[PDB]
Parts: C-alpha cells; structure tokens; sequence
C-alpha cells in the first residue's frame, strides 16, 4: 500500500507537474507507442503521428485522471471507479499494458523532474502508478 | 534453440489424438471466460452473457475451430514457426487489431485444457514441450506486429 | 475481489483435493521447474530431482498453505501473514514467478479433477491464485 | 532484436555522452531501491537499509560500474547480442543464480536514469531504440538458462 512517505512523495513530485501534466500525459503516450507497438492495437482509430491532436486529447484525459487520483489518494478506487468500469467493460485493455503506460509515465517524469525524480521519489511513483493499475482493471473480472 | 528430437515427439503423438475442432472451440470458449476482455474482438459473436452461454455460443466454436485449425496446421512447421505464421502476423497487427498479449493467455487455456483433456497422460514433460510451442506460435504471431 | 460463487468454486474444488495435498502440490512444483526452468533460480540448493522428499515436503508446505487461504477466503491477508512476511523480507521472489506457479498449480488441477474443472470453476480457481500470489507479494515494497 | 538504422545512431550517439562509471552506480542503486528484493543477490554488499545507504554505498557504485562496462561492450555487437553474453549468461544461471525477471527491470531502469540524466534530449525515438536494446541485452543474458 502506498505509506505516508509514498503519498507524500507523488503529491510533490505530480504537485511540480502541475500545468504540464497534460502536455506530460501525451508525450508518455508517444513514448509508449514508439517503445511497445503493440500498445497501438488499441487505438486504430486514431492518428498517432507526432504532434497528433487526438493524442494530446488522450494525454490531457489521462493526466487529469491521475491528478484526481493524486487528489484522492486516500480513497482512490472510488475516484476512479467509473474508469475501472470503463477499461473493465469497454476499452478491455489487457492488463500488461497498464505497466506500459506507467513505464512511459515514469521516463515521461524523469525526463522533466531533474531535480524531483530522487531514488526515493521514482519507488513512490512506480508504486503510486502500479495502484492506479491495479484499480483500473478490478473490475475485469 | 528450442524442442529437444523427444519434446517434438511427444508434442506430435499427443496432438494425433486431439479433436482439433472440440480443443479448439472449448479453447478459444475458456478463453473468453476465464480473461473476459478477450471478448472485445467478438461482440458480434452474439451472446456471451454467462459462462454456459460463451461455452455454448456457435460462433465461439466457430471461430475455435478456424483458430486451433491453424494452429494444428503449424505443428507441422516447428521449424519454421516465425515464418509459418508471419502472414498471420501481419494480419491480425494490420487488420484485427489484436493485442499479442492474447495469444499468450489463449496459449495457457490450450494447456490448461489439454491437462484437463489428457490427464495423467499430459505429464511434466509433456507440458514442458508443450509450453515451448504455445510460446513459440505466440511470439511468431506477434513478430510481424510494428 | 473473490465474489460469493468464486469462494464457493474453490471450496469445493479444492475440497476434492484433499488428502493429495503433497502430491499435487510437489507436481505442481515439478511442472514449474520443468516448464520455467529460470524458476529453479530460487532453489539453487535444493535436489530437484523427480520424486526427491525435498520437492515432496515443500510442495505439502505450499498445499498446505493454499488449504488454509480457502479456509480463511474471506481474510487471506492475515491467514497469509507469517507466509507474506517471509516471502516480502526473506525470499525475495520476484513477483512474476507467482504466475508461473499459480498456471502450474492450475494445470495440475486441471490433470486430476476431470469432473470439477469446468470452465466457471477455472475462472475462480485462477482468480483466487492470483488472489493468494497478491497477498503474498503485499509487503513486497 | 533488429534496431533500424537510425535506431542504432541514436544509441552510438547518446552513448557517447554517458559517463558508463557513474550511470551504471545509478541504475544499479535504483534498482535496488525501486525493487527491494532485489537486494537479496547483493547479502554482502554492506548497508542497503535506506536508499541514501544504497545509492552512497560504494560496492554499488563500483558493481554497477562492471555491469553497465559489460552493456557497454555489447553494444558493439548490437547484431549478436545472444553470442556476445553467451559466458556471462551461463555464469548468472549457473553461478550466480540470478532470476533473469532482473535483468528486464534493470534495464527499465537504465531507461529512467537515461531520461532522468539526459533531460530533453532522450527524446521518444531515442527512448524506443534503447527500450529494444535493454530487452536484447536481457534476452541474451537469459539465454543459456536451464
Ligand atoms: C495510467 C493508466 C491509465 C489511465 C489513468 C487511463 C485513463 C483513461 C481516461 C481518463 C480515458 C477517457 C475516458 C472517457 O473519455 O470517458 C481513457 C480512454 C481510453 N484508454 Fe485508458 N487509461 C490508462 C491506461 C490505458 C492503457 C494502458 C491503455 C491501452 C494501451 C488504455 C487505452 C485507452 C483507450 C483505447 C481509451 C479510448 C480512447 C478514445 O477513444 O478516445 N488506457 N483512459
Ligand atoms: C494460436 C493463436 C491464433 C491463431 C493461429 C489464429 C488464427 C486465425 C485465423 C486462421 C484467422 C482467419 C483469418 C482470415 O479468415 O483471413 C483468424 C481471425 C481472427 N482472429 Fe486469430 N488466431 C489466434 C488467436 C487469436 C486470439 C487470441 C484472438 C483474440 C482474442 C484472435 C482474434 C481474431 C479475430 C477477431 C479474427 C477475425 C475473425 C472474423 O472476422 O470473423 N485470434 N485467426
Ligand atoms: C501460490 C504461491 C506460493 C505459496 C502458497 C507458497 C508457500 C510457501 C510456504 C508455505 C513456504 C514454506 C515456509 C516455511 O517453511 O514456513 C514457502 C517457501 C519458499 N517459497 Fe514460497 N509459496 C508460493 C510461491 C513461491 C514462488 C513462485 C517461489 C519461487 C519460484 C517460491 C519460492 C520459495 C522458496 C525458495 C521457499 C523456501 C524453501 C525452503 O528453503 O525450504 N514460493 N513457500
Ligand atoms: C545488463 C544486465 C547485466 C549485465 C550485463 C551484467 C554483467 C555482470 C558482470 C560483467 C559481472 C562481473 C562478474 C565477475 O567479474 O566475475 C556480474 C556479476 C554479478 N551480477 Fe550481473 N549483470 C547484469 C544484471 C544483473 C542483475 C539485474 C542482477 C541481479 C538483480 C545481477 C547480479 C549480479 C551478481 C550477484 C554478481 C556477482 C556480484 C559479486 O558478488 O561480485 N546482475 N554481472
């Protein structure tokens, strides 16, 4: 579980995102469809080329999910319980692919925390990420 | 690199007495049960609303039989797996859409149901050479993937 | 979570087992180290060989243990404690290799309880391993 | 396996930066603190207890220097990866009896200390190329298990 330390290592670290995290949510998506191809198979319907307005709008929706559920980090399952129900029983996305994304999330953070990304702060932030996974795919079966 | 003469032998005599289009419907059946978002790819399969419904359902075994039917086909080629399926490959990445990761799970529900199949017969080493192709089919199947 | 009619599949499939706890438990076991052979990797020092007493007296531990999650089904977390402490601080198993055994345990099911694996039962019987293997990589980090 | 070319000059080029000593010290120690049991190959190397002990610990340091000089040479012999760690794979299976899942984190983990060190500049692509080239090195190390 993520301990008091943990918690307050992400509010920190996503705290000096602040702004970007949008912006921050697309790159990871970039990151992760150059890295693991096989992640686009989920979404043919959309251009994934550099720059790409659907992948910015993508990008903006999963980092403003993750701000709220840095925001309810106490009480995150039911913060993010209409996503679970929505990856559970619409998108279907394998659940290897969440640690993917969370990879990509994390280069995404270190690439632009040089000072934030500490030793202690990336294990709080891999775990935070992993929980957020977990969380997501719950209700798959 | 990877089957041994006698995990080839092994994987061909027990193949000789499987009812390709039963393993195969069952298969592809416990697959959307047992890992129900591998359902995505077949809502216009029709009812899949409960285990017994999914087991039941003629377009499940349907696509089972088409399935196993061409993974039986490449049992002949276990030197060449990359190659056999690389038509495949392509295939299911440009036109299906279909996530690798699947064939990895619907080759674990092949074994589990061979072990249930088979019994005793389907030993350690049995399976051993078993999970060898299971995870050979899936890796050639996602090669062709970009 | 394990729902009410997952609980019930385990306890009656696993009821079946019975008396063959070491035994399925030590092929079980076998069927790892054969089909994963990097498993082995955690029992550097251990006689491997087929039939050897060690492989049986450890694969009656973790039967044993599995008997007493189903037993305790509805908190596994504190029946499992000691056993998650140990593997978290002592063991050290990485938490792939939980999948591997708990895909080996079920193959083995699958070979001995013709009657009862069905594929609801499967379901169930998957979802609960993966239930077992969460708790006792809870304390991991 | 297979980097394209321009894959490969990204790797060459951004290589050229890297001070090997210092960033294998880093991702060693990140490894050990983002993965705890990890730390259970490592029993004498001294004070592991809290990451500043970890990442100040200097068998860290100097270890993490030996293995990312060995990541080092391989990649000049990024097309015979497997053949290239070949001796060093069986010496972790046989040896040392390291569970290969490492070898796959440690190199995500290089990925992270490469984008936290290299800023902007370890751009997606870049990213992408090295993402192949820590998963063949992995590979290659995990070969001659058995
Ligand atoms: C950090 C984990 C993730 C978070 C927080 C997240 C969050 C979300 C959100 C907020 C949406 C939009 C919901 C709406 O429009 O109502 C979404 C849609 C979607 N997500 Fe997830 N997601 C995550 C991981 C994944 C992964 C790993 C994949 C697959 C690689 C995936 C594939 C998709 C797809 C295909 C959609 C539909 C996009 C569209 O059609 O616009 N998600 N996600
Ligand atoms: C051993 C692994 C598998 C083999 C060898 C295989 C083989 C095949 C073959 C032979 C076809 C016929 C394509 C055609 O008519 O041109 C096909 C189609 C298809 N496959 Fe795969 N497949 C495998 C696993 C999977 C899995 C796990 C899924 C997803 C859960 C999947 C989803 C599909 C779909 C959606 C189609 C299209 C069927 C249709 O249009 O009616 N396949 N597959
Ligand atoms: C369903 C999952 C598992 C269960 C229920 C389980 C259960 C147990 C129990 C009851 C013990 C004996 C502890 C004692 O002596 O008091 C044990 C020990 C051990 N387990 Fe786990 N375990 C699981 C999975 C794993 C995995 C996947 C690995 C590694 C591949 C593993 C490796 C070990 C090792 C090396 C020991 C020490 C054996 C010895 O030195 O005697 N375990 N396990
Ligand atoms: C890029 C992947 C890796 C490379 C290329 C690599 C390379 C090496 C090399 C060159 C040595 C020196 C051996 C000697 O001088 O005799 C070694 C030893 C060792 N490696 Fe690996 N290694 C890798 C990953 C790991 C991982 C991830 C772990 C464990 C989590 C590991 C654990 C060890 C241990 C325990 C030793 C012996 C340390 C000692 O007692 O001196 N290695 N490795």
């Amino acid at each position: 579980v993520l301990s008091p330390a943990d918690k307050t290592n992400v509010k920190a670290a996503w705290g000096k995102v602040g702004a970007h995290a949008g912006e921050y949510g697309a790159e990871a998506l970039e990151r992760m469809f150059l890295s693991f191809p096989t992640t686009k198979t989920y979404f043919p319907h959309f251009d994934l080329s550099h720059g790409s307005a659907q992948v910015k709008g993508h990008g903006k929706k999963v980092a403003d999910a993750l701000t709220n559920a840095v925001a309810h980090v106490d009480d995150m399952p039911n913060a993010l319980s209409a996503l679970s129900d929505l990856h559970a029983h619409k998108l279907r996305v394998a659940p290897v692919n969440f640690k993917l994304l969370s990879h990509c999330l994390l280069v995404t953070l270190a690439a632009h925390l040089p000072a934030e990304f500490t030793p202690a702060v990336h294990a709080s932030l891999d775990k935070f990420l992993a929980s957020v996974s977990t969380v997501l795919t719950s209700k798959y079966r | 690199v990877h089957l041994t003469p006698e995990e080839k032998s092994a994987v061909t005599a027990l193949w000789g007495k499987v009812n390709v289009d039963e393993v195969g419907g069952e298969a592809l059946g416990r697959l959307l049960v047992v890992y129900p978002w591998t359902q995505r790819f077949f809502e216009s399969f029709g009812d899949l609303s409960t285990p017994d419904a999914v087991m039941g359902n003629p377009k499940v075994k349907a696509h089972g039989k088409k399935v196993l039917g061409a993974f039986s086909d490449g049992l002949a080629h276990l030197d060449n797996l990359k190659g056999t399926f690389a038509t495949l490959s392509e295939l299911h990445c440009d036109k299906l859409h279909v996530d690798p990761e699947n064939f990895r799970l619907l080759g674990n529900v092949l074994v589990c149901v061979l072990a249930h199949h088979f019994g005793k017969e389907f030993t350690p080493p049995v399976q051993a050479a078993y999970q060898k192709v299971v995870a050979g089919v899936a890796n050639a199947l996602a090669h062709k993937y970009h």
